[PDB]
């Protein structure tokens, strides 16, 4: 199982968002809090997408932009995951200091979109998804979002994102295999509307921010405002496996 | 750009 060796050797640890759980509840602290962890995972997600299999071969530009188009995608269903393995979807572990029952879900005014990776969470569950699965779905989940016009070298990417469907159909054969492919990709494309979902809510606050004043830092108002508007704007969609 | 200068500073 060499890659499933690989998978799991580079797997992040646990990161924390820096919360204070000690104050009360608002909205302006869970989203600076999320930004907060947002942007330490981010780190996170480039030490391992640059440790994957294979992910040198592609274009240095267009690793730079599978990672930002990708990473809110990668960390609802790493979120999703945890959230089924520590508290069995009870509430969403977005990290060990901060963990949303339903009232911060209220408080958070993202409630809609809560509710959804909740409901992400307890798919893991229901598909009864083994940890070696999980690690095959999220790093396919990182070559699952292009620009409609193209990457730098799409070849490269075509050949990469091809090999890790080949290594997800392989722990699934390691009829029933038939079936829970379907299972599987029905449950990653899923993932990509809770993540535009988040992108829109965060991109409407980012511009209003003046007026519900929020500190949006460092890389976060960088990728909100060059990147994510060309997935808001259908520059940039994802690759789905069914038709939605 | 802030994200270009993380993604370089990662070995
Ligand atoms: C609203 N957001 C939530 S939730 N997160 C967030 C932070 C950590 C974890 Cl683990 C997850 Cl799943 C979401 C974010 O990073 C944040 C701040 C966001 C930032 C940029 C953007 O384009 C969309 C959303």
């Amino acid at each position: 199982p060499i890659f499933l060796n690989v998978l799991e050797a580079i797997e992040p640890g646990v990161v924390c968002a820096g919360h204070d759980n000690n104050q009360p509840d608002s909205f302006a602290a869970l989203l600076s809090s999320l930004n907060e962890l947002g942007e330490r995972q981010l780190v996170h997600v480039v030490k391992w997408a640059k440790a994957l299999p294979g992910f040198r071969n592609l274009h240095v530009d267009d690793q730079m932009a599978v990672i930002q188009y990708s990473w809110m995608g990668l960390m609802v269903f790493a979120m999703g995951w945890r959230s089924f393995t520590n508290v069995n979807s009870r509430m969403l572990y977005f990290a060990p200091d901060l963990v949303f029952n339903e009232y911060r879900m209220h408080k958070s005014r993202m409630y809609s979109q809560c509710v959804r990776m909740r409901h992400l969470s307890q798919e893991f569950g229901w598909l009864q998804i083994t940890p070696q699965e999980f690690l095959c779905m999220k790093a396919l989940l990182l070559f699952s979002i292009i620009p409609v016009d193209g990457l730098k070298n799409q070849k490269f990417f075509d050949e990469l994102r091809m090999n890790y469907i080949k290594e997800l159909d392989r722990i699934i054969a390691c009829t029933s295999c038939s079936r829970r492919f379907y299972q599987l990709t029905k449950l990653l494309d899923s993932v990509q509307p809770i993540a535009r979902e988040l992108h829109q809510f965060t991109f409407d606050l980012l511009i209003k921010s003046h007026m519900v004043s929020v500190d949006f830092p460092e890389m976060m108002a960088e990728i909100i405002s060059v990147q994510v508007p060309k997935i808001l704007s259908g520059k940039v969609k994802p690759i789905y496996f069914h038709t939605q | 750009g802030a994200f270009q200068n993380l993604f370089q500073s990662v070995r």
